[PDB]
């Protein structure tokens, strides 16, 4: 039961960092996008 | 139609009668010879002149 628990924590861990990188890789490409739509070259 | 003795315009010229008298602007003596600044004129439209 121990082995089955820590292989259960293990997984939580493994959801958290993917939701992060998902965060992380939206926000990245919401910058890209809103720079190649926005008039800031020409400030 | 014809002036001997030198070159001059060939071409039909619209003229203008007015209160000073006759009036010829012909088209032939435009040229492409002009100035150049480097100063921008606003719109009055700020979001407009920023897209620039």
């Amino acid at each position: 039961l121990e082995a089955e628990l820590q292989a259960e924590e293990i997984a939580l861990k493994a959801l958290v960092e993917s939701e992060s990188a998902h965060e992380r890789q939206r926000l990245a490409d919401a910058d890209t996008l809103a720079r190649s739509r926005g008039n800031e070259r020409f400030a | 139609v014809k002036y001997r003795g030198t070159a001059h315009g060939t071409n039909e010229y619209p003229f203008l009668i007015d209160t000073d008298g006759f009036s010829v602007l012909p088209v032939s003596a435009l040229g492409l010879l002009h100035q150049v600044h480097e100063e921008r004129i606003a719109s009055g439209v700020p979001d407009l002149d920023a897209m620039m």
